[PDB]
RNA sequence: AGCCUCUGGCAUGUUGGAACAAUGUAGGUAAGGGAAGUCGGCAAGCCGGAUCCGUAACUUCGGGAUAAGGAUUGGCUCUAAGGGCUGGGUCGGUCGCGGCCGGCGCCUAGCAGCCGACUUAGAACUGGUGCGGACCAGGGGAAUCCGACUGUUUAAUUAAA
RNA sequence: UACCUGGUUGAUCCUGCCAGUAGCAUAUGCUUGUCUCAAAGAUUAAGCCAUGCAUGUCUAAGUACGCACGGCCGGUACAGUGAAACUGCGAAUGGCUCAUUAAAUCAGUUAUGGUUCCUUUGGUCGCCCACUUGGAUAACUGUGGUAAUUCUAGAGCUAAUACAUGCCGACGGGCGCUGACCCCCUUCGCGGGGGGGAUGCGUGCAUUUAUCAGUGGUGACUCUAGAUAACCUCGGGCCGAUCGCACGCCCCCCGUGGCGGCGACGACCCAUUCGAACGUCUGCCCUAUCAACUUUCGAUGGUAGUCGCCGUGCCUACCAUGGUGACCACGGGUGACGGGGAAUCAGGGUUCGAUUCCGGAGAGGGAGCCUGAGAAACGGCUACCACAUCCAAGGAAGGCAGCA
RNA sequence: AGCGUAUAUUAAAGUUGCUGCAGUUAAAAAGCUCGUAGUUGGAUCUUGGGAGCGGGCGUCCCCGCCGCCUCUCGGCGGGGCCCGAAGCAUUUACUUUGAAAAAAUUAGAGUGUUCAAAGCAGGCCCGAGCCGCCUGGAUACCGCAGCUAGGAAUAAUGGAAUAGG
RNA sequence: CCGCCGGGCAGCUUCCGGGAAACCAAAGUCUUUGGGUUCCGGGGGGAGUAUGGUUGCAAAGCUGAAACUUAAAGGAAUUGACG
RNA sequence: CGUCGCUACUACCGAUUGGAUGGUUUAGUGAGGCCCUCGGAUCGGCCCCGCCGGGGUGCCCUGGCGGAGCGCUGAGAAGACGGUCGAACUUGACUAUCUAGAGGAAGUAAAAGUCGUAACAAGGUUUCCGUAGGUGAACCUGCGGAAGGAUCAUUA
């Protein structure tokens, strides 16, 4: 099959190797997972030592987290962004190791919303009225209203995330190999990360 | 190959299961255990080519498999079981038990212990692990892992296990002045105090041993497996002791005692 | 400047960098806190290596390689490539019949991390056997001496 | 260039109507074979544009040479790659958004916005393998004879040596 | 044993060769009383092959209801030998040969902190079906084809450690954060301090991602270990909670509940053992009538990726424009599988090493494949190519470089 | 009891010459010169001397000593004591000692195989009442490269000069 | 004219020592074998041929094989003997 | 010594886009596997009803016999779209090796034919090198060389 092997290039000089033996189960090469966005399907794969491998080919959601806040919710993988790569794995929606990807943020809005209770995006007041209050007004008090006030100033986000709540979508990057782990792993795209990524974005389309 | 090796050639096999070039083509082949291949005695010698107790092979499958043989307290039937530095090998219907202690030359002996003396053990270690949760392990040289060590045991030191239990009893750290037997190369099985060990930083370290009669031998650490705090081993040594004699000498001191023995 | 310049985002990882809900400017005054490490056999982590602003991955004084096996010396001859130059290791090899020697040479391209400033050509320089880093270059600078011959 | 069209020009090149015979003169097309054809491949067709690949003997070392021999070529939706023009002297003072002074700044790695021709490369998708689709458009090779090459020549039968 | 003798010339001394000499290495020429050791189709043709064989396996311990035979004896499911069949292993070693291969095999040396590992050893294993739930095939029984094969049609049964499933367990008990809240001290009250909290959600050995802190370990952690947030590779993580033969017991106690030895498979974390693998440095035959090679068909490198077991131009994209060379590259050749050695030999070499020991490769040739820990496996198969067998002309079966 | 010829190959070959050939005439030194790689390259740098022990009042052979630095580093409220670290052996080349070097082969210990090629056993103790003793399975080499430790004879190589320790 | 000195062209002479020999201050320092280094020969012919490459306008130049055949070809000196 | 004469053997040149095998491969075509996307012989399970029976509180839990939605997950073959390694086949290129060949020209054998007589003696013309030109053949002649001479001198 589809070999990977120092056994057939030139060497350093450039003389070409003859071969040498056949290929062997070895420099053994699988066809790639290029994996998509779609209702989840993995398969397994099975590989030298026993063991296995989940290639993912359609994948929708991660569990992939704040650097900051220290948080991880599961969320979905709504669309991919730029990859440094190669921009075929943009257009056709192929999640790989740092790809950039738009992910929900709701699950994120509603831990601040519990933990530190205050708003992101801005509002009116249709959503916020009825339900942020409903997480505040407090008939314990004293104690907790001293712990989301100690949980201070830095209930905080810098302008750059605080615009994406508006949007309901995050810039966030995986890290793991959905093709060899059968996950889209990441963190959020958070302060510096943050600033070219959309400047790439930006020059790109022009 | 494809798979693994199955399978030795008589020659190939090392100097000592002392084989002869005559008798067969193959030699016994250590099935996998815990010492390596190349510093073993498959008990099937022992029994047949050692104390002469059986004679072929098949007369060997025959003792075994009544059960008699204990390679530390703990009955094999494996004719090819691979034993090494520091075992037992308790016969039982006899009341024998060996060791397994190699002589000055290096090549196993048939020491005979008493009764007692057949539960303290030695084994030398070859790492700290803290497993998980903070469980720290051993690693014995015999590939016994035991875990729940006390903290001052380090690496390269000797525990003096017991057997039915398995467990540790006391123990010597790896310092200068105390007693060391050679586990490895061409000093093998020769015995002394440690003197210096030169640490050196990748290339594996070397260690300067002198012994009773004063001659200086150096080795890799990873041979020295010690035995006691100095000028006290607490194992019965081989009759030589691991002195070694010069070829000059031991011809000349075995031939003197010839004559003048009767 | 300088630093991010290539497309993907160049960081040191285990340092995660932002959080910041405090006075005294904006970040730290270090700003990013840089993971460096000590080597080993004591060659001295230089000083651009710490104080540096740059990202290799390859290089041992700021980046996941480790150095283990066989130290080597030779001299540095092309400076082309791009965190890469070529050394060119001479000898003797000897014949036994013609009772004398040969010289020879096996160059050999090697990583040379640009903490590692001011190298040159005609430049001794000492190299670690590294992990097989690319497909000839399995070896990294460890310490440049500049020495025989000239000038400072 | 060819071919289709506006401006401008005609009204089919001294007649018309009706059929579609043979011979013609102009155009076309043919199963299978494929020069067997004649003095001879006489006419025609093969080739044909571009992009990519590729290239002989021989030599006067220029050439040969588009040698030879191959691949690709549509529509569509993209991507990538090729440029101009203007903008910091901000802070303080003082003078009338403007000037002047003095000070800091000094993008001196630039970045920001605003303009405008064109090209070229690559990738999907896609169509009964169609794509230089109308037209434009070198058949090739191996030899010998002659004449170094360009040119010229018998206006109305010889263009060649 | 450091070594010589014949031959050019009417005669001489040389250069120089030819010819002798001995061993070794292979031909066969003749002869052959004894006895001990002992090589053998390698060179040519990794050319071809008739036939015969070279890889099966049962303890007590995975199923056994063949009537096979007894048992010894039953009715209670067993009992005990036991042909078959499923299952688990092995078949990945060995054996053969050297076609290829010139820094490529390979030696020594080092690395794996750039990895996998069946087995053995050592360990480690408590979160309403468990008093085991479901279901389905082989032998077996019967009815079937085909000319023919180690070809199956099809109807009933019936096992399991084969295939699925999934429960007691543990403590409405304990500890992380949430907490309906509550009390006391202090305060004008806000507020400050001390407390205590039903009820929620969590309630992990492994997984992946994210973050945080700095018991033990190295020259060498970006390691081990620990803390927080998450997920589920999900049927295709694991254990989690697995099944046989010996059958031997004790109960502040009468029949339950506790207990005993053996095994088998699990397995997760792990170690270990046989390894395997891919790297380091340094090491080779001839040839210039081979001087430049290498590079959008990866050449050398950077970045980012995919794939794998892993680092890696292993591959893709975008960048750079590199790397080697007369210390002879690059090109060509070999009557080249590589070592360990051999016969020769005053000291130094010279050629041979297909040769039993080690290392490599290939089973007409390539490629791809299943299966497997482990193979790109040839005593498997899939084509193709290259070979070749039987034929009822529809089809079928072919691989000696196992031994003969 | 072997002995013949077939040819490959080694000595013989001081006829491939490193050791170690040859170049007036015998086969043979470019027509001459320049010149990049390569090879090759003067001299010159700690010594005489000291202190002792030991051979042949002193003289003449023969040995351990006067690697330096550090103590910035360990420790076998202020310590020493010096090992632990490194300046590191300028940077090698060189030499010597270790360690590591698969066995078989080889060299070669041991051994009435009846000898020998071989074999690795055997030997013994024993009238067998011992119901059993005793010893082996020696060692050297194992290129180059790699690793370790001594030495500094020679060969390169380095350091202060538009100033620096 | 007579001396000396450096480096030049040369001569004679000799049992240094070389040298098969002729001869040679050097062809000396060589089995008492190696100061540095360049080239280059390995019986004679075939052959400086064929072929290949290259330079040249070309004569040709440079690089440069084999099958085959062949026993001596040759060098230095001795007597001869014939010019 | 050479042409010339005859015979024998080698290799050479040689018109023949001469033939054969091997190795690269430019171009095309491309078996089968492998992956991906579909598919869906079928087979269930879940279920929904009709009727009936046993157990429980018209309803539920089981059982029996019928029917139907084939609702919705699972398994799931044949198959098909794509992609990747890729033997194989077809046409070019190179290089390697090996050979067929009308006819032409050397050498050698080799060794006793004819015509001379080039060389060795002052070889009758000191010899030889290089170059050139010539010639039946050795050859000859220019020019410049050489002595390996037939003169180490020519007698201020
Ligand atoms: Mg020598
Ligand atoms: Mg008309
Ligand atoms: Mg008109
Ligand atoms: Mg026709
Ligand atoms: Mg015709
Ligand atoms: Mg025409
Ligand atoms: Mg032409
Ligand atoms: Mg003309
Ligand atoms: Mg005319
Ligand atoms: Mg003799
Ligand atoms: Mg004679
Ligand atoms: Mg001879
Ligand atoms: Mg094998
Ligand atoms: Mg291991
Ligand atoms: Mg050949
Ligand atoms: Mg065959
Ligand atoms: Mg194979
Ligand atoms: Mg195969
Ligand atoms: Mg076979
Ligand atoms: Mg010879
Ligand atoms: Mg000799
Ligand atoms: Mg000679
Ligand atoms: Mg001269
Ligand atoms: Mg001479
Ligand atoms: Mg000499
Ligand atoms: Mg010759
Ligand atoms: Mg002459």
């Amino acid at each position: 099959g589809i070999s990977r092997d120092n056994w057939h290039k030139r060497r350093k000089t450039g003389g070409k190797r003859k071969p040498y033996h056949k290929k062997r189960k070895y420099e053994l090469g699988r066809p790639a997972a290029n994996t998509k966005i779609g209702p989840r399907r993995i398969h397994t794969v099975r590989v030298r030592g026993g063991n296995k491998k989940y290639r993912a080919l359609r994948l929708d959601v991660g569990n992939f987290s704040w650097g900051s806040e220290c948080c991880t919710r599961k969320t979905r993988i709504i669309d991919v962004v730029y990859n440094a790569s190669n921009n075929e794995l943009v257009r056709t929606k192929t999640l790989v190791k740092n790809c950039i990807v738009l992910i929900d943020s709701t699950p994120y809005r509603q831990w601040y919303e519990s933990h530190y209770a205050l708003p992101l995006g801005r509002k009116k007041g249709a959503k916020l009225t009825p339900e942020e209050e409903e997480i505040l007004n407090k008939k314990r008090s004293k104690k907790i209203q001293k712990k989301y006030d100690e949980r201070k100033k830095n209930a905080k986000i810098s302008s750059l995330l605080e615009e994406q709540f508006q949007q309901g979508k995050l810039l966030a990057c995986i890290a793991s190999r959905p093709g060899q782990c059968g996950r889209a792993d990441g963190y959020v795209l958070e302060g510096k990360e943050l600033e070219f990524y959309l400047r790439k974005i930006k020059a790109r389309k022009g | 190959a494809r798979g693994p090796k199955k399978h030795l050639k008589r020659v190939a096999a090392p100097k000592h299961w002392m084989l002869d070039k005559l008798t067969g083509v193959f030699a016994p082949r250590p099935s996998t255990g815990p010492h390596k291949l190349r510093e073993c005695l498959p008990l099937i010698i022992f029994l047949r080519n050692r104390l002469k107790y059986a004679l072929t092979g098949d007369e060997v499958k025959k003792i075994c498999m009544q059960r008699f043989i204990k390679i530390d307290g703990k009955v094999r039937t494996d004719i090819t079981y691979p034993a090494g530095f520091m075992d037992v090998i308790s016969i039982d219907k006899t009341g024998e038990n060996f060791r397994l202690i190699y002589d000055t030359k290096g090549r196993f002996a048939v020491h005979r212990i008493t009764p007692e003396e057949a539960k303290y053990k030695l084994c030398k270690v070859r790492k700290i692990f803290v497993g998980t949760k903070g469980i720290p392990h051993l690693v014995t040289h015999d590939a016994r892992t035991i875990r729940y060590p006390d903290p001052l045991i380090k690496v390269n030191d000797t525990i003096q296990i017991d057997l039915e239990t398995g467990k540790i009893t006391d123990f010597i750290k790896f310092d200068t002045g105390n007693l060391c037997m050679v586990t490895g190369g061409a000093n093998l099985g020769r015995i002394g105090v440690i003197t210096n060990r030169e640490r050196h930083p990748g290339s594996f370290d070397v260690v300067h041993v002198k012994d009773a009669n004063g001659n200086s031998f150096a080795t890799r650490l990873s041979n020295i497996f010690v035995i006691g705090k100095g000028n006290k081993p607490w194992i019965s040594l081989p009759r030589g002791k691991g002195i070694r004699l010069t070829i000059a000498e031991e011809r000349d001191k075995r031939l003197a005692a010839k004559q003048s023995s009767g | 400047a300088d630093i991010q310049t290539e497309r993907a985002y160049q960081k040191q990882p285990t340092i995660f960098q932002n959080k910041k809900r405090v006075l005294l400017g904006e970040t730290g005054k270090e700003k990013l806190p840089r993971y460096y490490k000590n080597i080993g056999l004591g060659f001295k982590t230089p000083k651009e290596a710490i104080e540096g602003t740059y990202i290799d991955k390859k290089c041992p004084f700021t980046g996941n390689v480790s150095i283990r096996g066989r130290i080597l010396s030779g001299v540095v001859t092309k400076m082309k490539m791009q965190r890469t130059i070529v050394i060119r290791r001479d000898y003797l090899h000897y014949i036994r019949k013609y009772n004398r020697f040969e010289k020879r040479h096996k160059n050999m391209s090697v990583h040379l991390s640009p903490c590692f400033r001011d190298v040159q050509i005609g430049d001794i320089v000492t190299v670690g056997e590294c992990r097989p880093l690319s497909k000839t270059v399995r070896f990294n600078v460890l310490k440049v001496t500049k020495a025989a011959g000239t000038k400072k």
